[PDB]
This record gives C-alpha cells, structure tokens and sequence, in this order.
C-alpha cells in the first residue's frame, strides 16, 4: 500500500484551485448547477472600489 | 360591447399615466383582438395561433414547435406577411413596395 | 322559440334539429328579462338578405374568410336568430367619423 | 484535383501574399489591386468554455450523464448510465481508455507536470501499438 | 453593429421597403442559390462555369432558377431539411386569392 | 452645457486638469503542442511565414520584442510570435488599433511548469476630449 | 386581372411611397447612365434630375396598383396629382 | 418533326430606350435573344416567324428601379429531334469509334458498333472512311440514321444513332 | 464578388412546408455516410470517404467538391444520408404519431369513426386541416375497437357492414420516446382486471401507417404528395454539410468540431452496434435494449433539452447544442440572424448637442466620415468630381476607399500600384467617402418608436462624437450624460431617397 500512489494531491489542490478561478462553487470541471460569480477578480479601478 | 369595453379599458389606462394616444391607434389594436368573433390575445396563444404564414408565426416566441407543425401539416406559407419576405431577404410587400412600377415604350418614345 | 323557465332535460334538447327546414330556438326566461340590445354599448345589428350579402362580398371583393365573423353563440347573433354564413351590418357612432358602418358574419 | 488559389488573375505573380487588411478584408493584391471573394471568415474567434474539443487518442464524443435538474432522473439515470455501461463492452472499447485514466492516477500522485505529463502519455499509445520487441509488462513501458 | 428587430419594426412603420431589403441583404447576410423548380429544394448542383444544371433525382437539368435570399435563410432551410422538414421554394403561385 | 452635457476650461485641461494615465498589460504564451510542436517568440520574415499582420515588424528586437522607451501605434506589432506548422504561421501579438501609445516596461518570465511567457506594458497619457464623462 | 382605365377608382393623386419610389426609381437609372427626359438646367445630382423629370411630368413610368384580391389598376406618372 | 411553336420571351428594356425605336429595339433585342437559341424543352429556335406582327403589348414599369418589362409573344420554326426519329444527313468527322453525321442544327454520330458488322474503319484513306463489301462511307456521303437517343447539352442537342436495322445507312 | 450563373433570378412566393419521405432523403444525398470519423485517414491532413465529405461539402479554402468545385463561397454545401438500423421516432411528433394511432386502427389501418357516425361526418366536415384532425381525434381517441358492421344511415336493428376487422384497440401512453400499448382485452367477459402490456415498435406503427387510405390520412392533417404520416418516424437521417457545422482546424494537436458532428458520430456509433446485433444472433433484450440507445441519440441530436430524458452531455459538463436549440430563443437563428442582424455601413459613438447645426442635420466625426462609405456610379455629372476624391484617396477627407470596374474586381485606392494613375470608366463604381448632406438614418435604441430611426444630413465635423440639434432630442430619447447612438449609410440612390422622402 504505496502512500504516494494512494492519496491524490491534485484531487484536493486543483479542486480548489477550479472554484477560486472560474467562480463556479463547486465540483469542478463539471458543474451546473454550482453557483457562478461567488469568486470574483477584485475591481482595482479607485482604492474606494 | 365587447370591442367598446376592451378599446374603453384600453384607453383608461394611457389616459390615467396623463398621456394621449390618437383613437386609431387603440381602435386598431381592439379591433383586431375582435374580428376573430371573440378575445384573441396578444400573446402565444391567441393572434399566433390564427392562420397567417407559418414563419411569421414562428418568428414570435414557439419558433420550433411550430415548424414541426408547420411541417406535418403541410402548411404552405403565401409570403404575404413582412416577416416572410425578412426572412427571404426579398423587398417587402410594405408602402414603398405595397405597387409595381414599369416602364411604358408609349410614353417613353412620346418625350424625346 | 321555447322560452323556459329553469331547464329543458337533454331528452327534450335532442328533438330540437329533429324537423327541418323548421327550425327551433331555446331561450332562458332569465336571460330575456333585460333586453341586452338595449344597452349603451350595443348597436345597431342589421341582417343582410342573399342579394345583400353577394353584393357586400363583390363591392369589397372578399371571400367570406375575410369577413369579421360574429359568433353565432353571440347574445346578438341569438337575439337575431342569425344562422351560419349570414351577414349582420353593425353601424356604430365614432368620434371620429360620427357613424362608421362594420360588417360581420355568422359562425 | 483540389487546386485553390487566390491568384490576381490580371497580373499573375505565382505566387504573392494578397494581405489579410484589418476591415475591408477581401485580400487585394498589391499588384492588379483588385479583389478575391469577401472573406468573412474570423479564425481569432474560436468556440471558447461559455463546441470545441481536443482530442489527442482517436475522437472524443461522451454520452448521458444526466444532471439538469428540470426532471430527476433516478429511475432515468440508472436505465440510462446502466445501458452506456453495457456499450463499452462491443469492440475493445476498454485499453487505450483504461491506459489514460491508469496514466493520470500514477502521475497525479507523484505529482507530474500536466503539459509534459500528458506528452508522454500520447508517447505510450503510439508504444503500445507497433510490435518491437515489447516484452510488454505495462509498469515497465510506464516507467 | 446590430439592425435588430426593433430597427426593422421602424423601417417596416416608415413603409422603406428598399431601405430595409438592402440593410437585410446588401449591407449583411445575402447570397446567391440555385433551386429546382419540381421540388423548391437547394438540390442543384450548379456547375456554372460549364453551364450544367442538374437536380438529379428529379432527372430535371432543364427547370432550374436562381435566387436571392440572406445566407441565414439559405442555412435555415438546411437545418430544417437536417430535421427532415422540406421548405420547398417556388417561384410562382397556384393559389390567387 | 444643455442636457447633461459641460464645458471645460481648455486652458486648465493644457495646465493638467483632469489628465490621467493609462497602462494596459498585453501578454503572451511561447505554448507547447506535443511532442514536436512549439511556438517562438522571433520576428517572422514575410516570405516563410504565412497570414502575417499588415501592421509594421520593424519595432521589434531579433527576440521578438519591443524594447521598451519605443513609442508604438495601430496595428503595430508588441510581440511577435509563429506556431510552426509543416514553414510557420504567424500568431503575433498587435497592439489594440484604436489606441496607441509608449511601450512602459516588458518582463520574460517562466511560469509554474515553464513556459516561456511575456508582458508587455502600455502608458499613453489620456487628455479630457470631448465625449469624456464626467 | 388588370382592371379597365375607365373602371379604376383608387386616388387621382399619387401616395408619398409612390413618389419617393418614382424618386428613387429615376434618380437610379439616371445614376446607371439612362436616358433623361428633360433639359438638366446644369443638374448633376440624380435625385435633383429626378425631381426635376417629375416636376415637368416627363417621367415614362406606370404604378401598377394591386389589389388585395390580386386585380389592378395602372396608373401613368403623367396622370397622377402631386399634391405632396 | 421540325415544329412551329408559338412562344413568348420577357425583355427588360431601360428607359433610355423610351423613346419612338422602341418596338423597334424591342423586336431586334427578342430576335438576339431567341434567334439562334437552343432549348432542351423546345429544341433550336431556328428563325422567328412574321416580323411585322410580332407582339409587344403594354409594358409594366418595375417598381423601384425605371424599367419596364414586356411579354414578348411571338411565333418560330424550331427543331426538336427525338429518339425513333428516322433522320437523313451528311457525314461530317469519321474515326476508328463512328462517324458523326450533320441533320440540320445539329450532329447525330454513330458507332462503329451502331453499324453492320461488314462495314469496317480504313484508316488508310484520306479522308478516313468506312468501308462495307459494296458500300464507302466518307466525309462527304449521304446516310439514313435512326436516332437512337438525344442528350441536351447547353447550347445544342447531339444525339447517337444506328444504320445497322433495316433501310438505314448510305443513301 | 460571387461568380454569374446563367439560371433565371427569380423571388421566392411560396414556402411548402412538410416532412421528408425517406426515399427522398436517400434521393437527394451525395454521400453514404458510413463512419464515425471526422477526417483523418488514420493520423493524416485529409477528410474520410465516410463523416463530413465522403463525397460532400468542401471546407478548408480547397476546391474539391465533387465536380461542383466552387469552394466555400460559392457552394450551398449538399447532403449526405445515414441509414438507420431500426426505426426511430422524430422526437418532435412522437405526439402526433401517438394521435394518429390512437385515431386509426393498430392491425388494418382504418378510421375507428367514418361517415357512418353522425358526430364524425360533422367533424370531418370541417375545413381546418387543423380543427379537423382536432376534432377527429376527441372522437376516436375514445373508440377502442375496430368495427365490422355498424347501424344503417337509418334503423339501428339492420347493422351495416363497413370495413373489416374486429380487433381490440390499445390504451397507449408515452414512456420518454417509446409509445405502449395497454389492450382492453375480454376473458371471462371481464379481463382487464390485468391487460397485455406491451410497447409498440416503430416498424409495427410505420406498418400501419404506410396502410392508412390517402382518403383516411388525408381527413387527419396529411397531404398525399408532401406529407405522408408514413414519413413521421425516421428510417433515413439527412445529414447536413459542414457549412451547419463547421470544424476547425487549429495546430494539429487541437481541432474543434462542432456539437452536430459529435452527435451524429454517437447516432452512428450507436447505429453500427445495433446493424450487428440484428445481424448477429439477436438476443431481443439485448437488441431492444441498443435500440432506445439509437432512438436517443437520434432525438437528442434534434432536441436536447426534452423533458423527463437526460440531456446529452459533451465531455466539459456542458450540454450539446441540438438543432432546436439553435433556432429557439433571442440569438437563435430566427431572433437573432435573420428578423435582426449585425450589419456594415454602420457606425457608433457617444452623443452631444449642439445650438449650431440645424434640426435635420447630424455632426459626424471626421474618422467615421473617413470609414463609412457610399457607392457612386461613374457618370458624366460626377465623372470629374469622382476622379478627384479617387486621386484624394482613403487618408485625406473627401476622398475614396475603392474603384469597382466593369469586371467585377475591387481596386483597393489603400495599396493598387495604380492609386495614382487611375482612369475611371463610366459604369465603374467609387466607393466615396460620407460627405456634408448626405442623407444616413440615425437611431438611439431602443427604437419604440419610427421617430427613434430618423434620416439626417451628414455634416463632417471634428472630435469624436454624434452632433445632434438640442429639439431633436426628445423623439430619440437621447441626454448626453453617456449615451451613444447608431448610424447606418444607404447604399443606393432608391434607398437614400427612401431616407430623405419619407
Ligand atoms: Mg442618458
Ligand atoms: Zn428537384
Ligand atoms: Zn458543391
Ligand atoms: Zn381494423
């Protein structure tokens, strides 16, 4: 039972890494319905936007 | 009395927002929802449900359904309406092109 | 014309189109205690004759298609005892022309 | 014979660049200075995630996996997710397919470069097929 | 940029027939098909140049026109023969009215 | 000044009213298709590449950049790029045709698994014109 | 079916469509190098030409006026009122 | 064969032709049109019939441009050949595959198979005949053809035919 | 330009809606159709005798398309059929076939009513292609036995024989693309309690169908020569040239095909496996059970978004783009190609007032002057005037872009070696500049309105926006707090006398 072969960083890693980017909230490559838009690129127009 | 309470309603409620719509124009709208012989609604149900060409009918909201019909049917679209000839990309039958216009060799060869 | 009062049992309503060219009518007493034609909103209904008929549909050149058609169910078409394919000539005031004449035929 | 040319025609060159131009379009030459065809083809314009496909072993297609939540699917899902699990059983479905999906757990775990991970990938179906003193062992061919 | 459906609804109160055939097929869409005149179909397998005509399977190499139509329409009419639908087009009437 | 619209002292716009500057970022990717197939960052010649930009190539140094401090312009080329394919195509980067401009500063990194990546900053200095909201 | 000159009953006058298209009409085969019917008083614009073919009546063209049962009346540009 | 067909042709004259030669150029432009013509439906339409009556009727003015458009009705002389059709013409081209024989408009060939087996090519002859135990046939002779079928080709009709059944061939 | 064909142009007057008879699509087709793969013949650069043009269509700026060459710009694209293993329903009539079934009868194929039944001969009176098979079916949805003898046009005792056959008419109802049958039955004169359950196949109603009487189908909606109802279910697939699905061809490691192409690859796929297994020894479950696969593919290529019916789905977890779904909405191909479409001779940008133009004129920026242009036949009026904005050229203002000759080539004034020295030709068009009062539509959208769209005189100014009269404002509904407005330039003297008189 080689550890390395059994647990699967990129599940975990680029799981997370999906969310945050697109902004659907949820698994992953194949989402719908997941909630588009909850992440989002910050909006660096005037410091008070 | 039906067309006279529909155009009354109508009426009352331009009329009540303080604005002014020439008769006709409300006339025109009342009547049409009238010639059928009852309230044919300007919606999905009732005025593109009537029996003009098929792809005007389809160019309002049922689009699909209503080729498939238009296709079991054997339906065969006249090309009177505007939407047709749109769609065919051919000079309307509307003002500009509602006559034909030709040449005559008679008057023609008269001024010269 | 059988005026009755609350209901005529469908045993009865089946000999209504049992002798032609005779025809029969069925009107609710209730119906008939205020005379519709009456009303503000109503006018003038008028029948037309084979001839006249013939005549509207050659002067406008029309098919009977293009018509506007009254439903022969209408409390109007009722009153006047209209049958399918007659003609009634409705003349209405306007304020736009004082009196404009319609046409509409039966269903 | 497929011959296609843009060729002027009034002064033939055999051959020269006719321009791409940024709106007219049309690629008139800069010699009779006349035109070809409307163009009217925008290759920049690819169809992006909102279609497109890249496959790299054979030809991708898909089939069920059903989610929309209009109508549920339970008793649907299984007829159906049990009938397209009874298709990859006719032709030798199973083994370019069994090879990939094996492929990305091995490197997955150790943690292997996606770009060049999968390059050596395609490298194995092109190892796989062709006959050359294999001595096949699978894990070997892996490594 | 977009001559949408508002736009033409203008053009067609306005009564600019000519206006609106040319924003619809001039200035965008418009193309150029050979038809059969026994089945309306865009069958023709036009070899001008050679000046052949054919629509074979109605053996016709004689009874074809062309016409105008927006390159939409000539696709629409193929997507709705892909969905077995048949828009047979004629250029000349049998029903008066 | 009628329907929402103003006048501006165009003597105070000279003196710096309201004048800002603008930088946008253009960036590109030296991609690789495979084993064989790879991108290039170099300045194409015309006659061994194919559907080249009818904007000019001149600006750009033999690693297919611009040095920074040249003043661009339409359709001129930033970066220039070819996907070769048989001799190659031309996958160039153009600056944006409505704008225009002074090359800021232009950084070659790699990334994550290595890709040869660049990004190319643009500052032009917008001066209050006419439609300008304000 | 064309209706007889003596049974035609739609405006002695001609409609603005008619006219701009009349317009339109002449003011394009002008364009297209047609002949023109009238002295052009150093005219060069074909609209202007147009206008001018109408105003003296010398414009060789019929309206065919149809119908919506399909018949129809023909009428001369010569013949018809220009009240607009 | 050979028909007198009754026939009409839509011509769009421009307005700078409004003037008193308009019948005139109206008559001339139909017989450059029609004249000469071949048709699959109607054959070659060889020569129009009756000049001086030829129909021109009223002429509608097409809406948005100033033309008008004429229907044409006039009356010709067409030739229409047809498969069974016994036709009688002269040889024109001769090779080792048949020989093509001119009928009016237009050329009708046989095949070398489409002949009696006697009749064989001599290429040894100038011109290049076909030669039977009695017979010679050459650019110049006179053969009876039956017409065994017709292919519609563009600008002209052409046809294949047999002297191998009786009372055909040289005449 | 689009090269001259010397067929008649004529204008299309009517449309002729119908169904495709099976024969006919196998009529029309230039190719068979045979494999699920795009081109590639096995790691190559060219298209497979066997998915787009086996014999077909022609795409990648090369001629090759069957001796009709073109190429592209000028070829319609023709069809191509697939022939389908078993019968499958069109998934947009499964409806009206299930109606065409529950009106006739399932083994002799004759109306369960006729004239022989008062209240049918009224609705088969009835004109309405439509409202007749409406009404017709009401009627004999209900009657479930075939009748033999009927009572006379007279007396009930004396029964009149109609047409034959007594047999008992199914209950059926949909279970998602497949129509079953539920059969009264009679045992013991009770009996259902407990009917025979069985699914009708496709063959067994196209049978059926293809027994209906011309007189019959013709009484329903049908028509004998267009649309035979023997023609709802699908036996051949007309499959569409690339030009409905086009594919692209990046950098030989990525290709895109279209949503279309990948569906029909699966009808395919699906359709190859089923031939071999009706070949083969046909295991009826296992076969029936590759069949409903067959029928979905083939019905979510039409129609994905079919209710009750999981949606096929392509790879990236997005669902494929079926043939409905083109058309349908705002943006479909009626909304949004052809009842309104982007256009050229167009031009936007911010808009302001001003006291100094006059109400029916509209300032025009100098650069949009310079872009937008009119198409002016060389005359002997203009012939003087024309040369000179040809030898001003494309960068100066009154200037042109382009000389059209006779020859149908386009000279581009940009590059042509021959700007300079260039000698028009009456006949040949300059497409000039916009110029000071030429009339162009103007229009701020919405557009509810005709006053939203109105002809103005063009008036050349300097700075980047729409000049627009203060009074003018109002029937627009424009402000100049950011709005922008739309201009588009007739092309045609008719169309610009259009503009200017009315
Ligand atoms: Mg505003
Ligand atoms: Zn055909
Ligand atoms: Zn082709
Ligand atoms: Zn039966």
């Amino acid at each position: 039972f080689n550890m390395k072969l059994a647990i699967n960083a990129k599940t975990i890693t680029s799981g997370l890494k999906y969310a945050l980017a697109t902004g659907n909230w949820g698994e992953q490559k194949k989402a719908m319905s997941s909630r588009a838009g909850v992440s989002q690129v910050l909006n660096r127009y005037t410091y008070s936007s | 009395a039906g067309r006279a309470a529909l155009y009354k309603e109508v009426y009352n409620v331009i009329a009540s927002d303080g604005s002014y719509v020439n008769y006709r124009h409300m006339a025109l709208l009342v009547d049409v929802m009238t010639t059928q012989g009852g309230l044919t609604s300007v919606t999905r149900h009732g005025f593109n449900r009537s029996n003009t060409g098929a792809l005007m009918r389809c160019s309002f909201e049922e689009t699909v359904e209503i080729l498939f019909e238009a296709g079991a049917s054997a339906e065969l679209d006249d090309c009177r309406g505007v939407s047709e000839n749109v769609i065919l990309g051919q000079m309307a039958p509307i003002g500009t092109g509602a006559f034909d216009v030709m040449i005559d060799e008679e008057s023609l060869v008269k001024y010269m | 014309i059988f005026v009755y009062q609350n209901n005529i049992t469908p045993s009865a309503m089946k000999l209504v189109p049992s002798i032609p060219p005779a025809t029969i009518e069925t009107f609710n007493e209730a119906a008939l205690v205020v005379n519709i034609t009456h009303h503000e909103l109503v006018p003038k209904h008028i029948r037309l004759s084979s001839d006249e008929k013939r005549e509207l549909l050659k002067r406008y050149r029309l098919k009977e298609s293009q018509l506007p058609r009254i439903q022969r169910a209408d409390p109007v078409a009722l009153y006047l005892g209209l049958k399918r394919g007659e003609v009634v000539k409705i003349i209405r005031k306007s304020e736009t022309s004082g009196r404009y004449a319609s046409y509409r035929i039966c269903m | 014979n497929l011959n296609i040319v843009l060729t002027c025609p009034e002064c033939k060159v055999y051959p020269p660049k006719i321009v791409e131009r940024f709106s007219e379009g049309d690629v008139v030459c800069a010699l009779c200075g006349l035109v070809l065809s409307d163009k009217l083809v925008d290759t920049r314009s690819e169809w992006r995630t909102f279609e497109a496909s890249n496959p790299l072993l054979d030809g991708n297609n898909l089939s069920t996996r059903i989610g929309k939540g209009e109508t549920t699917d339970m008793r649907f899902t299984k007829e159906l997710n049990k009938a397209q699990g009874k298709n990859v059983m006719d032709k030798k479905d199973n083994e370019v397919q069994a090879a990939f999906a094996k492929i990305t757990m091995l490197c997955d775990a150790a943690e292997l470069p996606k770009i060049v991970k999968d390059c050596a990938k395609e490298a194995y179906k092109l190892c796989h097929d062709e006959k050359t003193l294999k001595g096949k062992s699978m894990e070997s061919i892996m490594a | 940029l977009r001559f949408g459906e508002m736009e033409r609804d203008c053009m067609i109160a306005h009564g600019a027939a000519s206006f609106l055939k040319e924003r619809l097929m001039e200035a965008s869409d418009a193309f150029r098909v050979h038809i059969c005149g026994i089945c309306g179909l865009m069958t023709v397998i036009a070899k001008l140049n050679h000046n052949q005509f054919e629509c074979k399977g109605c053996d016709n190499k004689i009874d074809i026109y062309q016409i105008h139509i927006p390159y939409a329409a000539k696709l629409l009419f193929q997507e709705l023969m892909a969905m077995n639908i048949t828009p047979r087009l004629y250029t000349d009437r049998s029903r008066d009215f | 000044n009628q329907e929402d619209s103003m006048i501006m002292n165009q003597s105070s716009i000279d003196r710096g009213l309201f004048r800002s500057l603008f930088f946008r970022s253009y960036m590109d990717q030296e991609k690789k298709y495979g084993m064989s197939i790879t991108e290039t960052f170099e300045k194409p010649q015309r006659t061994n590449t194919l559907r080249m930009k009818h904007g000019t190539y001149d600006k750009l140094d033999d690693d297919g950049l611009i040095a920074p401090g040249v003043r661009v312009s339409g359709e001129d080329v930033i970066i220039g790029k070819t996907t070769p394919i048989s001799s190659k195509r031309d996958a160039s980067t153009p600056l944006r045709s409505t704008e225009n401009g002074i090359v800021d500063q232009v950084l070659v990194t790699t990334n994550q698994d290595g890709l040869k990546f660049v990004k190319v900053r643009v500052r032009t200095t917008k001066i209050p014109q006419i439609g300008d909201k304000f | 079916k064309a209706i007889p000159k003596d049974q035609r009953a739609t405006t002695p006058y001609m409609t603005k469509y008619e006219r701009a298209r009349i317009l339109g009409t002449r003011a394009l085969q002008i364009s297209m190098n047609a002949p023109v019917f009238v002295d052009l008083e150093g005219e060069t614009d074909p609209l202007r030409i147009a206008m001018k073919e109408l105003a003296e009546k010398k414009i060789p063209l019929v309206i065919r006026r149809y119908l919506p049962d399909g018949s129809f009346e023909d009428w001369s540009v010569e013949e018809l009122i220009v009240d607009l | 064969m050979f028909f007198i067909k009754d026939l009409s042709l839509n011509i769009t004259l421009h307005p700078s032709f409004f003037g008193p030669r308009m019948k005139q150029y109206l008559k001339t432009k139909l017989l450059e049109e029609v004249e000469g013509s071949c048709t699959g439906k109607f054959g070659y339409i060889l020569c129009v019939l009756d000049y001086d009556n030829i129909d021109i009727q009223r002429g509608r003015i097409l809406p948005t441009d100033g033309s008008a458009e004429f229907n044409v009705k006039y009356r010709a002389v067409v030739f229409k050949p047809f498969k069974g059709e016994v036709v009688d013409g002269t040889v024109v081209s001769c090779s080792q595959h048949g020989f093509e024989v001119q009928v009016g408009p237009m050329k009708v060939f046989v095949t070398k198979h489409l002949m009696p087996q006697d009749l064989t090519f001599n290429a040894g002859s100038n011109p290049p005949s076909y030669q039977s135990s009695e017979d010679v046939i050459t650019i110049k002779s006179r053969i009876r053809v039956k017409i065994e079928g017709c292919i519609s080709q563009v600008s002209s009709i052409h046809a294949i035919g047999s002297i191998k059944e009786d009372y055909l061939g040289a005449i | 330009g689009q090269q001259y064909s010397s067929a008649p142009l004529r204008t299309v007057k009517e449309v002729q809606f119908g169904l495709f008879s099976p024969e006919e699509v196998r009529a029309i087709s230039v190719a068979k159709i045979r494999f699920p793969e795009t081109m590639d013949e096995t790691q190559t650069r060219a298209k497979i005798g066997g998915l787009n043009d086996p014999r077909l269509g022609s795409i990648d700026r090369n001629l090759k398309c069957q001796t009709c060459q073109e190429g592209m710009n000028e070829c319609p694209g023709h069809f191509g059929h697939i022939d389908l293993a078993k019968p499958v329903f069109h998934v947009g009539f499964i409806a009206k076939i299930k109606k065409v079934c529950e009106c006739v009868c399932m083994h002799c194929g004759k109306l369960l009513l006729d004239e022989h039944n008062e209240l049918m001969r009224q609705a088969l009176a009835i004109k309405d292609s439509k409202k007749r098979f409406a009404a017709i079916w009401t009627l004999c949805k209900t009657k479930m036995v075939c009748e033999t003898d009927v009572p006379s046009e007279d007396d009930p005792t004396q029964l009149v024989s109609r047409g034959g056959c007594g047999n008992t008419q199914p209950t059926i109802r949909k279970d998602g693309l497949k129509l079953v049958g539920s059969w009264k039955k009679d045992r013991a004169t009770g009996d259902a309690d407990e009917p025979e359950l069985r699914v009708l196949s496709t063959e067994e109603i196209l049978n059926i169908f293809k027994h209906i009487s011309v007189k019959d189908f013709t009484s329903l909606g049908f028509n004998e020569v267009f649309s035979r109802p023997e023609w709802m279910i699908l036996t051949c697939l007309p499959v569409p040239p690339p030009p409905v699905r086009p594919s692209i061809s990046f950098n030989e490691s990525q290709r895109g095909e279209d949503d279309l192409t990948f569906k029909l690859a699966d009808i395919l796929k699906a359709n190859i496996s089923l031939e071999t297994l009706e070949h083969n020894g046909a295991p009826h479950h296992a076969i029936e059970e590759a069949e409903s696969l067959l029928q979905f593919h083939v019905a979510t290529y039409m129609d994905n978004d079919i209710a009750g019916q999981p949606q096929a789905l392509q790879k990236s977890g997005r669902p494929v783009k079926s043939i409905r779904a083109r058309l349908k909405g705002k943006e479909g191909r009626i909304r949004g190609n052809l009842m309104g479409k982007r256009v050229d001779f167009s031009a936007r940008t911010v808009i302001s007032g001003d006291p100094n133009l006059e109400l029916d004129q509209v300032g025009v920026p100098k650069s949009i002057a310079k872009t937008l242009t009119y198409p002016e036949v060389v005359t002997p009026y203009n012939i003087d005037r024309l040369t000179q904005l040809v030898r001003n050229g494309p960068n100066e203002h009154p200037g042109a872009k382009y000389v059209i000759r006779d020859s149908g080539d386009r000279i581009d004034l940009r590059y042509s070696k021959r700007a300079g020295d260039i000698q028009l030709q009456y006949g040949w068009k300059v497409e000039r500049h916009i110029m000071d009062n030429d009339p162009v539509l103007f229009n701020r959208q919405p557009s509810l309105h005709k006053m939203s769209m109105m002809a103005h005189r063009v008036k050349v100014i300097p700075y980047s926006t729409f000049r627009l009269n203060l009074s003018v404002t109002s029937p627009y509904n424009a402000d100049f707090d950011g709005d922008e407005m739309n201009l588009h330039v007739p092309q045609s003297e008719e169309t610009r006398a259009e503009l200017s008189q009315l």
